Parts: structure tokens; C-alpha cells; sequence
DNA sequence: CTTGACAAAAGTGTTAAATTGTGCTATACTGGGAGCTGTCACGGATGC
């Protein structure tokens, strides 16, 4: 059972005292700024030796071994760096070790206030992610708040962390939610609208008409706007939805397939094609061939008057009147024969 | 459960590193740890300790 | 079938207005949560 699993996995470590908290933040920031001063040392970048710290701390080669087929070169961009600062005097080395212990501190910190995250996200169930899923995204929120927090602020880390938790959570549900992808601002305005609708549904003692709720919103909000975003609201309905009073009556197999041709349609198209194909020979040998271009027959792509004119060596005007007389000669044969009179839709 | 090997100058190794008997932890090739374990470097107290840990 | 003229359909270039994606908020928030029933037969893994 994967749920109660993490439930006992979090309580495996104590949370923290104020002391431990401040100490954690202490060695964290001192470590990171040590990485800064280290960036001034061998000329390395700010973020470079940082992730390199993860290279020799978070484990052996397992870290960058499989981050997709492309993340960042291990034997090239990492290896030499790991050996470039090994040659360096006491100062740069002490800064090194400071970096190591600092990042580790970041980790421990994260786990405690991860217990915290667990509670917070535990209150958010039913967003389309049952428990862990939700929680996990929520967790990473704290992570971003871990590096952005300062012990100097004299605030319990729980506060900052919490707000960032609700951040990660709401962004995650905004980006996942219904099966149809929806933009973040869009989701915002959605839950905004439904908020209002809820409120004045309870106040008015009844459900609001489109115009009064849309008015309750503000400027530019009308019945059509709410009706619109309401149409977008509802998600795709599952095909596996059983209908009727039985189990065996399904939904998915009740949908017609019009995206593909039908036998009647296949023979219909083949028919128009053939019947018109033989109706072709009764036209002037030149004007028929020309007519195959202007109407987009030969290669499927319609050729302009200029092109067909560039074909028979005649001006485009010629091709034009050619089309007039051709289509009308055909018109005689049609109005007479009454063979192709069908296909009138 | 561990064995302390306090150094003097710089260090050869880092925090987190596997060693075996007959290795030089620090001290420019002076101090030598005899046991298997993950070496941990404590800056302030100036010591590199070998906890008894097999890399597994 | 032909030349020039010209209306509209169409092509292209540049912007304004909309849509959409991102980051962050500091008192303190630090181990979920919901229940459900009135078989039956046999085959297999597993605990006696």
C-alpha cells in the first residue's frame, strides 16, 4: 500500500527545533556563498560547481547517468572540473567542503518541512490527483522555498514554505486538471467565476441567471462570457461510461465513424470520377486538357490562367474564354443527357 | 562506531569518500587510516573520521 | 484567340490588441482517511 507507505516514510525523521532550523539555514547559506567565492576562484560559473557538488555528493555516476539521452555531459563538462579544484590551496578547499556540508543541510531541512508539506497537501484532495500525486508536486514547492528563504528574516520557515506549497499545488492543478490542457490564467478566471457563482447562489437563495452573475463579476463581464468559459469548463466524458440499467451497455461503441469513407461513398466518388471521366472525351482535345488544370484535376493542384497559358503558348485570356466555351459545351451535353444530374447534394 | 584521524594541512579526500586500510586521508600523505569506511571531513575540529561502513 | 484597363481576390509587411506563461506572497501553520457486508467452485501459493 503506497499511501500509508509514504505516511510512515515521513515520520521516520523528527521535524526540527528552532535551534536546528536556524542552524540548517546557517550552513545552507554559508555553503552556497562558499560556492560563490569558489566561482571567483578557478573562474567557474555560479551554477556549475553547484551541480558538480551534487555530482560528488548525491551519489556516484548514477546522478547524470540517465537524465534522458541528453541533459549535460558527465565525462566532459563535469569530470575535469572535479579534478580542476583538487589542485588548489587551503582557502579554495575549505570553501569546497563548506559547499558540500551546506547542500546536505539543504536536503535535511527539506525533509522535515516535507512532513509539513504532507499535511498541507493532505488538505487539498479531489483536485484530480488522489493523494500522493498532488502531494509530490506540492513537495517541490517547498524545495524552491528552501533556497529562497533566509534565517535573517527571523520567521519560522513553515510560513514561507507553506505559501510556496500552495503555490506548487495550485500551479500543478492548473496545468493538469481536466483532460484538456488549459492555460494558467484561464484556470484562474475559471475558479474565479465559479467562486462568485457559489457565493451569490447561497446569498440570493437561488441560482443566478447568466446576466446577474456576470454583472456580479464586474466590467465587460456579460452572460455570453460566463456561458462561453462554462462551455469550455466541462471535460471530455469517458467512453467507458456504462449506460442503461445494465453493466454490459457501454458508451464508446455507440459512436459513428464518419472520419473515414463509406462503401456507398466510395462507390459514389468512384462514380462521379468515372462518369465525368467519360464525359471528358466529348470536349475539344485542347480545351479538355486545359480544363483539367483550371479545375485542379491533373496533378490535383489548380493551375492558374497564366500557367495553362504558359502550357499551350496562348495568352491567359485565351485560356479564360476556353473555359467559358468548354464549360458551356459540357452544359449542353448535361442539360441533354441528364446522366450526371445527380450529385446535387 | 568510528576511528578518528585528525590531520594538519589541507586534505587529500572529501566528505563522503570510501577508503580501506593503507590509505592516506590527509596530512600530505602522512596520516594513514586502517579500516574500511566512508571518510567524513569535519573542518572546524580539523579531523577526518572513518566510520565503519562497507560500500554496498 | 489578343491587348490594355481595372475590379476584386489575394499576397505580404508591420502593429495593436489578446492570450498565455512565470514568479512570488514571510505569524504560524510539520504522520491521511474512509468506511462494508446475504455466494460459489476450483487452482495455486502459502502458512502450519
Amino acid at each position: 500500500d503506497p499511501v500509508r507507505q509514504y505516511l510512515h516514510e515521513i515520520g521516520q525523521v523528527p521535524l526540527l527545533t528552532l535551534e536546528e532550523e536556524i542552524d540548517l539555514a546557517r550552513k545552507v547559506e554559508e555553503g552556497m556563498e562558499a560556492i560563490k567565492k569558489l566561482s571567483e576562484a578557478t573562474g567557474l560559473d555560479q551554477e556549475l560547481i553547484r551541480e558538480v557538488v551534487r555530482a560528488k555528493i548525491l551519489g556516484t555516476a548514477r546522478i547524470q547517468k540517465i537524465p534522458g539521452l541528453k541533459e549535460k555531459p558527465d565525462p566532459k563538462t563535469v569530470e575535469e572540473v572535479d579534478g580542476k579544484l583538487k589542485s588548489l590551496p587551503k582557502e579554495l578547499k575549505r570553501y569546497l567542503h563548506i559547499a558540500r556540508e551546506g547542500e546536505a543541510a539543504r536536503q535535511h531541512l527539506i525533509e522535515a518541512n516535507l512532513r509539513l508539506v504532507v499535511s498541507i497537501a493532505k488538505k487539498y484532495t479531489g483536485r484530480g490527483l488522489s493523494f500522493l500525486d498532488l502531494i509530490q508536486e506540492g513537495n517541490q514547492g517547498l524545495i524552491r522555498a528552501v533556497e529562497k528563504f533566509e534565517y535573517k528574516r527571523r520567521f519560522k520557515f513553515s510560513t514561507y514554505a507553506t505559501w510556496w506549497i500552495r503555490q506548487a499545488i495550485n500551479r500543478a492543478i492548473a496545468d493538469q486538471a481536466r483532460t484538456i490542457r488549459i492555460p494558467v490564467h484561464m484556470v484562474e478566471t475559471i475558479n474565479k467565476l465559479s467562486r462568485t457563482a457559489r457565493q451569490l447562489q447561497q446569498e440570493l437563495g437561488r441560482e443566478p441567471s447568466y446576466e446577474e452573475i456576470a454583472e456580479a463579476m464586474g466590467p465587460g463581464w456579460d452572460a455570453k462570457r460566463v456561458e462561453e468559459t462554462l462551455k469550455i469548463a466541462q471535460e471530455p466524458v469517458s467512453l467507458e461510461t456504462p449506460i442503461g440499467d445494465e453493466k454490459d451497455s457501454f458508451y464508446g461503441d455507440f459512436i459513428p465513424d464518419e472520419n473515414l469513407p463509406s462503401p456507398v461513398e466510395a462507390a459514389a466518388q468512384s462514380l462521379l470520377s468515372e462518369e465525368l471521366e467519360k464525359a471528358l472525351s466529348k470536349l475539344s482535345e485542347r480545351e479538355a486538357m486545359v480544363l483539367k488544370l483550371r479545375k485542379g484535376l491533373i496533378d490535383g493542384r489548380e493551375h492558374t490562367l497564366e500557367e495553362v497559358g504558359a502550357y499551350f503558348g496562348v495568352t491567359r485570356e485565351r485560356i479564360r474564354q476556353i473555359e467559358n466555351k468548354a464549360l458551356r459545351k459540357l452544359k449542353y451535353h448535361e442539360s441533354r443527357t441528364r446522366k450526371l444530374r445527380d450529385f446535387l447534394e | 562506531k568510528a576511528r578518528v584521524y585528525p590531520f594538519e594541512d589541507d586534505v587529500e579526500v572529501t566528505t563522503g569518500d570510501r577508503v580501506a586500510p593503507g590509505d592516506v586521508l590527509a596530512d600530505g600523505g602522512k596520516v594513514k587510516s586502517e579500516i574500511y569506511g566512508r571518510v567524513e571531513v569535519d573542518l572546524v575540529r580539523n579531523v577526518v573520521r572513518v566510520v565503519e561502513s562497507y560500500d554496498i
